[PDB]
């Protein structure tokens, strides 16, 4: 009479890709930047040499004034 | 004589879905700090060695 | 005695796929800025602090009791 059911049909589709990873960690810190340069002694009795002049001046003849 | 026979069971389920793509490269890193200032003790000596040679000076 | 059926639907889509790999760390931020360096003017400014802070070693150089 009536007859046997089908052969099981064909497998399904492979799935869906998975999501996207997550971000990466952020990196390190940077290095500290480099020191200030210090000043040269030249530059610094350039820029201060008639000023201590100027006041040993004034001051060594307000100390050795008479009255 | 009969009719003939139900579409038959359905199919297995498919392979597993290939794993998902590689995330985003991460951020750079936040700056390094900023590097120490001069301080003013390379002035000081300087300035200190010129007082000392400018009132030997005027002792001389 | 009645035919075989036809061949079953398709079957089941499959799982989802895991989540990807996290991706690469990131590179080492950039060096920090330059520490400052002394402007002319900052340095007359410590130097006229070391006069005034010595100003006494100045005197007594100069001039003491008799």
């Amino acid at each position: 009479g009536s007859g046997p059911p089908g052969p099981p049909g064909p497998p399904g589709p492979p799935g869906a890709r998975g999501q996207a990873g997550v971000m990466g960690f952020p990196g390190p810190p940077g290095p500290p930047g480099p020191p200030g340069k210090e000043a040269s002694e030249q530059r610094i009795r350039e820029l201060c040499g008639g000023m201590i002049s100027e006041q040993i001046a004034q001051l060594a003849a307000h100390l050795r004034k008479p009255l | 004589s009969g009719p003939p026979g139900p579409p038959g069971p359905p199919g297995p389920p498919g392979a597993r879905g290939q794993a998902g793509v590689m995330g985003f490269p991460g951020p750079p890193g936040p700056p390094g700090p900023p590097g120490r200032d001069a301080t003013d003790q390379h002035i000081v000596d300087v300035a200190l060695k010129m007082l000392q040679e400018q009132l030997a000076e005027v002792a001389v | 005695s009645g035919p075989p059926g036809p061949p079953g639907p398709p079957g089941p889509p499959g799982a989802r796929g895991q989540a990807g790999v996290m991706g690469f760390p990131g590179p080492p931020g950039p060096p920090g800025p330059p520490g400052r360096a002394p402007t002319d003017q900052h340095i007359k400014q410590v130097c006229m602090r070391v006069i005034q802070e010595h100003f006494a070693e100045m005197a007594a150089s100069l001039k003491r009791p008799d």
